[PDB]
């Protein structure tokens, strides 16, 4: 993906995470935690479906139109109707290959940037109270309990409160 | 220990399917929703677009009357179907444009009748063949008139049929080519014939070829078959010395979504906008490898088989 | 404490236009400019291109020389446009692919007339008709020339017309086809006859028809009008045993951006590069929704009446 | 956003800013203030003015072509006629629906990927000085009269003479 | 120092090219490749594609058996290549659909002929003239038939030939347009008669035209020539009064890949997919700027003579 | 670019680089040295050589077709083969421009991303060691040999062997 992280910096997927696109996995003097996160999901998800009602929006009404088959051979008149049905069907052909090159395309990079903001949402919460391990993870420098660990995923982690017990760790 | 540990990590599924994109021919995602139409039951559903079963007629022998169409007189349709089965059994006849008779009818989408009293004068009427028989009686096409001579005689015809109605008017009509010198002069007395029909904006003009055509039905003539427009305040104008196969009336000529198919497949009783040779599809997709001829709501043709539309994101899973 | 904040963002607008993308049907940018012109003035500007307005008149007449019609002649035109309330007003008369010369003479551009000389000899010529009227008397159309019996005989008619010139010819003739057998021999002594007008390239053969017709503005016949190119060092021959309507001289063909086009819109004193029916519209928008008929530097018609392209970031008011 | 800045971190636009596109709020001892970015501003319009000249470009000029209206039923040679119009007609109406989506959606992201750019150019800049706030703003924990806040506007802050400054008020 | 210093960086070249993205139209990349194919050798290649140069000799008069082109009997292609030298010199024929034979012999691609013999009775068969020369003596089209008077008698012909074989047959057969009724009279004996070939759907009527025509190759006189195809089980019928150029056989109708152009260019010894009249043009770029008329597997037709792709990143030199 | 790196905080390109497209290139008291990363030059290239071949390629194998140059005037089936072939050759015409258009600008933002790509992945290798210095080059705060210089391009530095070293030089 061009924001690398999905196959990128997160090594792989969690076939563990059922409930939700994006997630958090933690670890404490608690052990055990998993979470999935709502708000990525779902921006993955409308955009997604945004997308595959464009797609199928379904406007093509045809009635009388012309023979595209024939029995007889009669030349030139002949000649010019399978070629403009040839025609106009190589043209939707390549409409049809190019759209979905394109919808992929942009699916696997909108889905690797909802991983990524994800992740710059998490960094930012935690200012100088943890450092990034390289693998998608965080190695929080202080005592962070279950209900600390929540309040990160709720946007609600006030980090002056463990910033001198997290600042102590870092540089000691 | 003043430890914690928080990973932040997407979902996999263990059996991702194939997409294409611009960079890669097929990547791996958790999910996708195929585009393309590609399979039908093979059956045609009788809604909502009228229907009309063409058994063993084709619509322009419908339209002139062939014995064994009767049943299809004065009948409307969305879509006319007609059937590798079918075949001709009155008169034989040739039209120059077939094509684009039967065009014009089928666009029309009714068979819908009005007689007309045309004031032929001096010739007998309702002329038959063994070649187009009803039971073992001798008859014609339905929708036309053969006239002949009577008493050793045939007056040039002139008649006029002025279009005061609101709509325009369809005939059809023919010149019939005996095939010797001799039928002529029996049907006709006149050696070779003329036909003239005229609008104020049109002129068809025949002159019968009198000449042997191909045995058919213990038949060795044939009909050309002719049609005119007739709009409001126009007026249609026939002479002819001989050889005329007279229109009885005019149809009506409405203009909409009819059109006409052929097809072998069977009509059930459901529900689809869409329909093909090959039978009814759904359109959810926007595309469709079905058949390049379709009517109605359709997806439109592709020569791709299958489109992969990716719904998930990339599927990484692990080992 | 000694503190300081500096805060990096982006304009907004109270403002708001809604645009489609990819991913959204409606979000709101800060501005949009519109890429479908779907309003036309409702008249035709006169320039750049030469307009030439037929008023009561069809280019097919002022091309055979409708007395009504004889300002047209030598007229050249960038645009020719017919109005429905033309009528014709000289003998009866009907074109075979009508739709064929009128292309061909409205992509050539011009109605630039050269008289030739062709040797008729022992035929009356400029024969004349009212339902033809020139003011009051009676005459023709004034490209065309109705040869007719010289003292009640007609020798059988055979010229020939070289092309010596760097340029094609067309030319325009017709052939008679009187009502009754009596006009055919009150006119060419003879009864039904032929005509053959050849080229080295070309094969042209018509047998007149005698026998009525609607009779038109009094008379009881009609035209046929055919045309003939010549190419340089080919060569034009003629051949008629009667019913002839032969040409005076020939057109000049050309190739260019020349064409025609059916509007009663009015024409006015401004500038515009593209003309529709509905007269002329600006182009400096991609797409147009005004009409699929067009003429010039025109955007392209597509069936959507707007379309707005984003030219802002997305507008996050600020309440 | 793919890049999560408009619409995203930055919780909604300045309409009081008319001078520029993207820009500066800053609060120091000498007051308030806000100011334009040149730069960014420029990037931004230069890449939507270019797009949008080549959407308008406009070669498109035709002269003879075949009929398109009819008052009269022919059938075969006019069937084909109509159905060569709406063939054209259907396809260049895709481009343009097709056209409209992806560069509004390239507009969308482009004039997002600049507000990020420049919050870049920022952090770089003020090293060690500086802290993340996570809404588009920055902690500067040390003293920046309006030349020093003129100078972080514009490529030309040294750090290097406040990072002790900003250091110890950083750590305690 | 105790201290190091580690800079990432992208590569830069000095030559670089300009490219079109959507925002610039000219940015500078690393390299590019072109995607528009501009050039030809000039020369078409005779490797994959059956080519036949027809050298001096046009498809139709191949078809008919112009003496000049007797190298051509029974032979089949892949492209058959007209040459702008090509002539007739053989009788002054015409064909009302040239464009349609052409169209549908060169689809055929083959012109494997099959002798047939039809029973003609009280005629002379073989007739020759002095415009068709087979070696200074007179002689006619090797596929067709010139019947004419025997002992000054001309019965008129009546004629059948059923399709019992399992394929589509083609016959090509002409009618005689002498330039004199007294040419008339010398071949036919009889005045000016009908010709009628008919199958079981199709129906064809010539009426010779006896007349002046343009003096070619010693005479004034030309021939027109019509197609008949005969379905599997349908039968050819031919009646005729006279000035019947007969067919001599059929001519297998296939449907394949097969087709006609027009160039002028060499032919080597080389291979490539692709044929344009300018010769043959590498097919490994996906759009050509060469010929919009093309042949095999090629290049789709573009206005634009370059489209550079860029292969690589951004170019940023040093200072 | 999209993401800001190439012609962006890298001001220019390497013309002595030949080994690869991104690389690095450093100084201790050992002297300087240059070496290609292999990982992310092949990253880009596959995705270019993927997207050429895309768009490379069969089919359009076209047999007996109508006729496109006539020698002579005919009128309205002339006028409607002509008509076909001109709006035929329009539309992909505008398919190729606008194809080139999107390839080449997602060709540029690809290898901007790519680029940006190594400069992350190296910032999360060297954790707390090494600051930011805004212009594509980082500083390490500890005597480096050749040894781990190596050790960083090649992925195996660990960190908390220079973490004690490295803090004291930043902090004073
Ligand atoms: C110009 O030239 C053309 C052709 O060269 C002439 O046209 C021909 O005219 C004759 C006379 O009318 C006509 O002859 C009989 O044709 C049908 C054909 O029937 C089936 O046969 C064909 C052909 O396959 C046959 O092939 C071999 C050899 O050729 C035969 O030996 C086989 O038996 C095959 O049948 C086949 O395609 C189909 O299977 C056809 O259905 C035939 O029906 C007629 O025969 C009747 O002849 C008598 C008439 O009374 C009678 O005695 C017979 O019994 C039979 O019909 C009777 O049967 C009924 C009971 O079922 C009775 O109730 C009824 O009353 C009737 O009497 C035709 O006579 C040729 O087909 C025809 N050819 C063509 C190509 O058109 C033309 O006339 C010439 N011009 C002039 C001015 O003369
Ligand atoms: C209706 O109107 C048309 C139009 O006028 C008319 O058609 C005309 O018919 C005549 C008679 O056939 C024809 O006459 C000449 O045509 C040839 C033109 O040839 C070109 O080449 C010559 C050399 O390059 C050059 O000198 C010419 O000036 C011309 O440029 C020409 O070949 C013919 O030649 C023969 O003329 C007489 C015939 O008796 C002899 O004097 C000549 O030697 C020559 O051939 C004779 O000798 C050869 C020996 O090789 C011998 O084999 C042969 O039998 C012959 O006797 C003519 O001079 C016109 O060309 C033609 N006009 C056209 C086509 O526009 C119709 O005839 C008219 N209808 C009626 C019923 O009258
Ligand atoms: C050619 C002509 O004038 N035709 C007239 C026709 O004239 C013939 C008629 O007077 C008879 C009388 O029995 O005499 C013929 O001459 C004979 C005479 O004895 C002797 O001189 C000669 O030796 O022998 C001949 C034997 O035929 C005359 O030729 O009269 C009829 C009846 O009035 C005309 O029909 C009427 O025509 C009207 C329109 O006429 C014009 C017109 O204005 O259009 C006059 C034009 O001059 C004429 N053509 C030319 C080339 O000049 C045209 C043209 O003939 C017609 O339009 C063709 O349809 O007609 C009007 O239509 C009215 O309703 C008719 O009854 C006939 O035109
Ligand atoms: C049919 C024919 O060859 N006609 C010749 C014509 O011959 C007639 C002429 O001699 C008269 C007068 O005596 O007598 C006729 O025969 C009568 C017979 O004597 C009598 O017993 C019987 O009772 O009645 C018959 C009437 O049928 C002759 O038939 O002579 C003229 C003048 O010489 C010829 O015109 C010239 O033709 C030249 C060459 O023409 C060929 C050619 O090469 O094209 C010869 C071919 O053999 C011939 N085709 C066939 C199938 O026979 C063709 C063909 O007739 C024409 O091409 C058709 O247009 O002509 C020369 O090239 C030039 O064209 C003429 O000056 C006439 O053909
Ligand atoms: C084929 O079928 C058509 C069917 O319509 C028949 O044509 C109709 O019949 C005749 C033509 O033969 C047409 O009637 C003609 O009208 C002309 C118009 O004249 C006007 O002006 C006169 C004064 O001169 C007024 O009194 C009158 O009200 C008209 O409005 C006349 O020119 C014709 O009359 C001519 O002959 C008589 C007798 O000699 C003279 O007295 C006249 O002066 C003049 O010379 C004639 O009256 C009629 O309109 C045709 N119908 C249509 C719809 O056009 C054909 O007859 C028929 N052919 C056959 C059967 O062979
Ligand atoms: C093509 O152009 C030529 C050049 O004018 C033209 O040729 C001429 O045709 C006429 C008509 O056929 C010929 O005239 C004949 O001359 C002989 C003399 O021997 C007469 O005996 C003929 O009489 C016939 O017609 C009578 C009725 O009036 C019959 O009763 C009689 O039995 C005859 O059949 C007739 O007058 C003339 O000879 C030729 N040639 C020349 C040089 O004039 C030809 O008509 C044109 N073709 C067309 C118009 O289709
Ligand atoms: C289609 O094919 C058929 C089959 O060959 C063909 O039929 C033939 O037609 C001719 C002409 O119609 C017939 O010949 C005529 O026979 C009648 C008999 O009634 C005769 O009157 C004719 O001769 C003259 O007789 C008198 C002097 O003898 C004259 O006073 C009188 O005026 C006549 O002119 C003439 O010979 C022939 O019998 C038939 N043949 C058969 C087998 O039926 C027809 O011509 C073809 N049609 C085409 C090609 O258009
Ligand atoms: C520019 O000129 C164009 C052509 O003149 C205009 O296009 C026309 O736009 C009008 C909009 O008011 C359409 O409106 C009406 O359509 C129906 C026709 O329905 C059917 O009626 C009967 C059915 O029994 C039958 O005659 C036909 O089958 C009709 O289809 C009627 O209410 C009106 O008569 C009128 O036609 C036109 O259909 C439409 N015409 C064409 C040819 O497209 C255009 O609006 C003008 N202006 C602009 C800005 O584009
Ligand atoms: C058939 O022809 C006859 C004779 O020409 C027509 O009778 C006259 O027609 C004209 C115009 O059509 C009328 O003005 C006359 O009034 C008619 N005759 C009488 C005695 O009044 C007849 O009309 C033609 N046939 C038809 C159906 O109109
Ligand atoms: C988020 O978590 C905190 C602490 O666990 C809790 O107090 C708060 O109510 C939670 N809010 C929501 C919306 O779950
Ligand atoms: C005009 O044609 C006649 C034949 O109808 C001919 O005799 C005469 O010579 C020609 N005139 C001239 C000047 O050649
Ligand atoms: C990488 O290179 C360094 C020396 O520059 C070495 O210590 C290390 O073992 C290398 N990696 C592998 C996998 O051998």
């Amino acid at each position: 993906g061009i924001f690398g992280a999905i196959a990128g910096f997160i090594e792989n997927g969690w076939e563990g995470m059922v409930d939700g696109w994006y997630g958090f996995r933690h670890q404490n003097s608690e052990g055990t935690g998993q979470a999935a996160d709502l708000k990525s999901t779902q921006a993955a998800i409308n955009q997604i479906t945004g997308k595959l009602n464009r797609v199928i929006k379904k406007t093509n009404e045809k009635f009388h139109q012309i023979e595209k088959e024939f029995s007889e051979v009669e030349g030139r008149i002949q000649d010019l109707e399978k070629y403009v049905e040839d025609t106009k069907i190589d043209l939707w052909s390549y409409n049809a290959e190019l759209l979905v090159a394109l919808e992929n395309q942009h699916t696997i990079d909108l889905t690797d940037s909802e991983m990524s903001k994800l992740f710059e949402r998490t960094r930012r919460q935690l200012r100088e109270n943890a450092e990034d391990m390289g693998n998608g993870c965080f190695k929080i420098y202080h005592k962070c309990d279950n209900a600390c660990i929540g309040s990160i995923r709720n946007g609600t982690y006030d980090h002056d409160i463990y910033r001198n017990e997290a600042l102590n760790n870092r540089f000691q | 220990n003043s430890m914690a540990t928080l990973c932040l990590g997407h979902h996999a599924v263990p059996n991702g399917t194939l997409v294409k994109t611009i960079t890669d021919d097929q990547i791996e995602v958790t999910n996708a929703t195929e585009l393309v139409q590609s399979s039908s039951t093979g059956r045609i559903c009788n809604s909502p677009h009228q229907i009309l079963d063409g058994k063993n007629c084709t619509l322009i022998d419908a339209l002139l009357g062939d014995p064994h169409c009767d049943d299809f007189q004065n009948k409307e349709w969305d879509l006319f179907v007609e059937r590798s089965t079918a075949y001709s059994n009155c008169y034989p006849y040739y039209v120059p444009d077939y094509a684009t008779l039967r065009s014009l009818v089928a666009s029309s989408g009714n068979l819908e009748f009005t007689q007309e009293s045309f004031n032929w004068t001096g010739v007998a009427q309702d002329g038959s063949s063994y070649a187009c028989r009803r039971g073992s009686v001798n008859s014609f096409f339905s929708r036309l008139n053969w006239l002949y001579n009577l008493n050793y005689k045939y007056p040039e015809q002139n008649v006029t049929m002025p279009n005061n109605d609101k709509f325009d008017k369809l005939y059809i009509w023919g010149v019939h080519h005996p095939g010797t010198d001799k039928d002529q002069t029996n049907l006709y007395v006149q050696a070779s014939g003329r036909v003239i029909v005229s609008t104020k904006r049109s002129q068809q003009t025949v002159i019968p070829n009198i000449g042997s055509r191909p045995w058919v039905r213990g038949v060795s003539s044939i009909i050309s078959i002719y049609w005119t427009i007739v709009k409001p305040g126009d007026i249609l104008l026939i002479n002819s010395t001989g050889n005329l196969i007279a229109p009885r009336g005019y149809f009506k000529i409405q203009s909409g979504k009819s059109s006409i198919m052929r097809s072998d497949a069977h009509i059930d009783e459901c529900n689809s906008e869409c329909i093909t040779p090959n039978g009814s599809i759904p359109n959810d997709k926007p595309f469709q490898n079905v058949n390049k001829i379709t009517y109605g709501a359709c997806p439109r043709y592709v020569k791709q088989n299958t489109l992969k539309l990716a719904t998930g994101m990339r599927n990484v899973p692990e080992k």
